[PDB]
């Protein structure tokens, strides 16, 4: 009767203040999917069913996402990550001439399925151009030209806006030649709506977690800026 | 060769079809009269989930029911009253399906864990965990208290036994990832549709496939028994649903519309069987007639993509949920 | 793998197959039986609605 | 006088049909109620006051020339003015704040900014917005001393506007002299974030490949053309005696008053208002 229905609001209101707790921490932390081409040393980055792992920077939280326990060629459980903050994608930048189309028409044609996606279209990639001193090798070695590979690599010129740090000539042409080469797909499909993140990225170096950092706040505030009609 | 003589079987399959058309369920249903217009409106609202919901399962009293969403909770309602009853937090923040339990004491999980647990409502804690799916799981439905089958993204589906954990029987023949199944009433054969656009009749206790149905263009993510039990609906991403009748070996008839060119997510009949209602990816509900493919209703109450749907037992009720983390009852 | 689909088409083709117009008459006097505990098709007074 | 009756009709009618439309819509659709769209709702509920309770009263006695309700409603007449004009201009600061703490520190936003925290925020503004209007000129604290203060006081036919030199003086600082530099040093900041993003977005990919400029004259240019006159005006002609007129006040005090039926144009241009509009 009456006694039982007084018993069952006392649990409500038990179960309702927990969810407002939880909903605190919901709010506040940031979620990454983490991707990799298949033999890009996505694990070392990391090092240095499904994996997950908790880490904060500057008292904010993170959380990251690895789907490794998954081979399947088709992604049919790539539309549950459609509210993530953004994508890391590894990609192994010196392996042009494995034929294992070579790798880099592979990972070139994976990041264009990936960007081209109906319920991914308004998520940001960051990107890690993986070995960088094998390639620096491979370029400055011989018995390897990337215009055997890739035709268009002749007649590439290194564009003026160039940060090449004490380099040589050659190996800085490669490397904005690759660049270009994904900037050109990430540019043309999207308008506004998200942006890509080149970065150049070895195994030594440990500033990542930074670069992460800051291209999470440059996400968050290009958002709020397009939807406050300000950009 | 071996090549060329499974050809040959395949013409010996479709001939022995074609002889059997008669006529067609659309010439036959001519005459009766149509059920007409049909409103439905919404009696109750729960509200409580974090995020997006994937899973719902009604209970056997039609009343209770549970739901899952990826904030990594598994709510159990009361749809009378409307008061939160449990709230189980998982392990894993991506869960894909749920079950409840004919008798009441048990729910089932899963997701991109690759793994199935079991939960003692009545005791709240995990009670048993599953393993050897090589894929995400996509379903599972308790055939009593002790078995349960599962389906997974390896292609594969097996049946489980909660005491020891350990597949009793394994079915394979598919292709691509399986989507979806739905027991029979009896408890002896079930269907399952797959990424392949083929559909499948399987023996739980011998575990062999009989018959198999490849009407659809694309991947399939619905399926459902009708209450008789010698029929099925389909429901595949390319804006149609089609009736196979199990005896005949052959599909019956389709449902579409040229205003609609979503794909569906989730179908289920009525308690009568006359009545079929499907999820698609605009928003909304769609009401069709199944003895005339003609549409008689809409339930356009939600904001984002509609996930799962249900029918209770009695027929009383119809609940759905969507991914803007809101349920509703319609009556 | 190629021996064993040909087992499988072979026991599907030896299938006693019945005519349409059986299992559409079937199908439509199932559904003209139980029309009448359908409380979706005709709506139910509210005395008897839980939800209302 | 007949012209007048129908312009003056067509303000009463805009300010009321728009700040209705846009409470209706966020009270009736779930996915329109945000923190920003309480301070929204605020700003309406105040535009919406001052349309049906300011306008017709004072359109009524401009054009009769003559107060016929006594004293008592000509007290409460003013007493509502100050209280409907002081509380939708510091909603406005608010919402600037509020885009200010959004783009600037977009970690902390969460953190900072949730539902009990803005309700406490509109009631805290409504209340001193409440003891700037009704508590001074309820307790005859505002009232003037020249011998025609005194007249137009003891007559019960005539509802005229007198006040001294401090009450002027602090009523208009509070009213609209803070607000209008915070909103100034906010919009600042938030212009040069935008700049530095369209800054590095060039930089980044300027070989493959004005609206800041635009959204922020649109907002700053309507409320300053709106209200600057007139709070000039009401320190002039206190400290310089006759050398404003009264129907110049009166005029500068309706462009002022148009800044309500303005407003929701301004601060609904949205997809999502737009669609439940349509709905609508
Ligand atoms: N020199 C160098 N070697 C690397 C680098 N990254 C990966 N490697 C090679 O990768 C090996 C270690 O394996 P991981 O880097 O973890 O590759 P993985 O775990 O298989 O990553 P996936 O194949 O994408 O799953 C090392 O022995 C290296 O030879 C790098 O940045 N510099
Ligand atoms: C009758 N009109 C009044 C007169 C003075 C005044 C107004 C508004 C805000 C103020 O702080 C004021 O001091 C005007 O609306």
């Amino acid at each position: 009767q009456r006694n039982e229905e007084k018993a069952q609001r006392e649990a409500n209101k038990k179960i309702e203040k927990q969810l407002q707790k939880d909903k605190q921490v919901y709010r506040a932390t940031h979620r990454l999917l983490l991707l990799g081409a298949g033999e890009s040393g996505k694990s070392t980055i990391v090092k240095q069913g499904i994996f997950e792992t908790k880490f904060q920077v500057d008292k904010v939280n993170f959380h990251m996402f690895d789907v490794g326990g998954q081979r399947d060629e088709r992604r049919k459980w790539i539309q549950c990550f459609n509210d993530v903050t953004a994508i890391i994608f590894v990609v192994a930048s010196s392996s042009y001439n494995m034929v294992i189309t070579n790798r880099l028409q592979e990972a070139l044609n994976l990041f264009k399925s990936i960007w081209n996606n109906r319920w991914l279209r308004t998520i940001s990639v960051i990107l890690f151009l993986n070995k960088q001193d094998l390639l620096a090798e491979k370029v400055l070695a011989g018995k390897s030209k990337i215009e055997d590979y890739f035709p268009e690599f002749a007649r590439y010129t290194t564009p003026e806006d160039a940060t090449p740090e004490p380099e040589d000539p050659r190996v800085t042409r490669a490397k904005y030649f690759i660049r270009d080469e994904f900037l050109r797909i990430s540019t043309a499909s999207g308008d506004g709506r998200h942006y890509c993140y080149p970065h150049f990225t070895c195994a030594v170096d440990t500033e990542n977690i930074r670069r992460v950092f800051n291209d999470c706040r440059d996400i968050i505030q290009r958002m709020h800026l397009r939807q406050y009609e300000l950009l | 060769q071996l090549r060329q003589e499974a050809e040959q079987l395949k013409n010996q399959i479709r001939d022995a079809r074609k002889a059997c058309a008669d006529a067609t369920l659309s010439q036959i249903t001519n005459n009766i009269d149509p059920v007409g217009r049909i409103q439905m409106r919404t009696r109750r609202t729960l509200r409580g989930h974090l995020a997006k919901i994937y899973a719902m399962h009604w209970g056997t009293d039609s009343r209770l029911l549970v739901s899952a969403s990826q904030d990594g909770k598994l709510i159990i309602w009361d749809s009378y009253t409307t008061n939160k009853v449990h709230a189980i937090p998982l392990r894993s923040s991506w869960v894909m399906t749920c079950a409840y339990a004919p008798s009441g004491n048990y729910v089932a999980c899963g997701g991109l864990d690759n793994i199935c647990s079991i939960y003692n409502l009545k005791t709240v804690r995990v009670s048993r965990e599953l393993a050897g799916h090589t894929g995400y799981l996509s379903c599972c439905r308790f055939l009593d208290d002790n078995q349960i089958v599962t389906s997974s993204g390896d292609t594969t589906c097996a049946l489980w036994d909660i005491e020891t954990g350990q597949q009793t029987t394994t079915f394979t023949g598919h292709t691509g990832d399986v989507m979806s199944l739905s027991l029979a009433p009896d408890t002896r054969l079930f269907v399952s549709g797959a990424c392949d656009a083929s559909a499948k009749l399987w023996d739980v206790r011998e575990g062999m496939c009989r018959q198999t149905f490849t009407g659809h263009e694309s991947d399939i993510n619905a399926i459902c028994f009708f209450p008789n039990g010698n029929a099925f609906a389909t429901g595949s991403d390319d804006a149609t649903c089609r009736l196979f009748d199990l005896r005949a070996d052959q599909e019956l008839m389709t449902y579409s519309h040229d205003n609609i060119i979503c794909g569906i997510t989730s179908v289920s009949f009525s308690k009568s069987g006359r009545l079929l209602l499907a999820g698609y990816d605009d928003f909304n509900c769609n009401v069709w007639d199944a003895l005339k493919a003609d549409r008689a209703g809409v339930l356009a109450g939600h904001d984002n993509r509609v996930s799962c749907l249900g029918v209770t037992d009695d027929g009383m009720a119809v609940a759905t949920g969507s991914w803007d983390s809101f349920l509703k009852i319609w009556n | 793998q190629a021996r064993k689909l040909v087992e499988q088409l072979k026991m599907e083709a030896n299938i006693d197959r019945i005519k349409v117009s059986k299992a559409a008459a079937d199908l439509m006097a199932y559904c003209e039986a139980h029309a009448k505990e359908d409380p979706l098709l005709t709506p139910v007074p509210a005395s008897e609605n839980p939800f209302r | 006088v007949v012209g007048m009756g129908i312009v003056m009709s067509l303000i009463v009618l805009a300010i009321v049909f728009g700040n209705v439309l846009v409470i209706t819509a966020i009270a009736k659709f779930e996915r329109l109620q945000t923190v920003t769209n309480y301070f929204i709702t605020s700003l309406a509920c105040a535009d919406l006051v001052m349309g049906l309770a300011v306008v017709p009263f004072g359109a009524a006695h401009i054009l009769t020339k003559t107060w016929t309700f006594g004293n008592f409603w000509c007290e409460f007449w003013t007493s509502i003015d100050v209280l409907c004009v002081t509380a939708s201009i510091e909603t406005l600061c608010v919402i600037a704040v509020d885009r200010y703490f959004a783009i600037t520190s977009p970690f902390k936003y969460q953190s900072l900014l949730t539902k009990n925290k803005a309700r406490v925020i509109i009631l805290m503004v409504w209340i001193v917005s409440g003891l700037t209007s009704f508590l001074p000129i309820q307790m005859h604290w505002y009232r003037a001393t020249h011998q025609e203060a005194i007249n137009c006081y003891a007559e019960e036919t005539c509802c005229d506007f007198f006040t001294n030199q401090a009450y002027a003086i602090a009523s208009s600082i509070v009213s609209f002299y803070v607000p209008l530099v915070i909103m100034v040093f906010v919009y600042s900041r938030v212009f040069q974030e935008a700049k530095r993003q369209l800054q590095k977005i060039d930089k980044s990919e300027g070989r493959f490949h004005h609206k800041a400029l635009k959204t922020l004259g649109i907002i700053m240019g309507t409320f300053t053309l709106c209200w600057l006159p007139f709070f000039i005006v009401n320190i002039v002609h206190v400290i310089q005696d006759n050398l404003i007129r009264k129907e110049v006040y009166i005029l500068l005090n309706w462009i002022g008053y148009v800044n309500s039926g303005f407003n929701p144009l301004i601060y609904c241009r949205s997809p999502d208002f737009r669609i439940a509009f349509q709905e609508l």
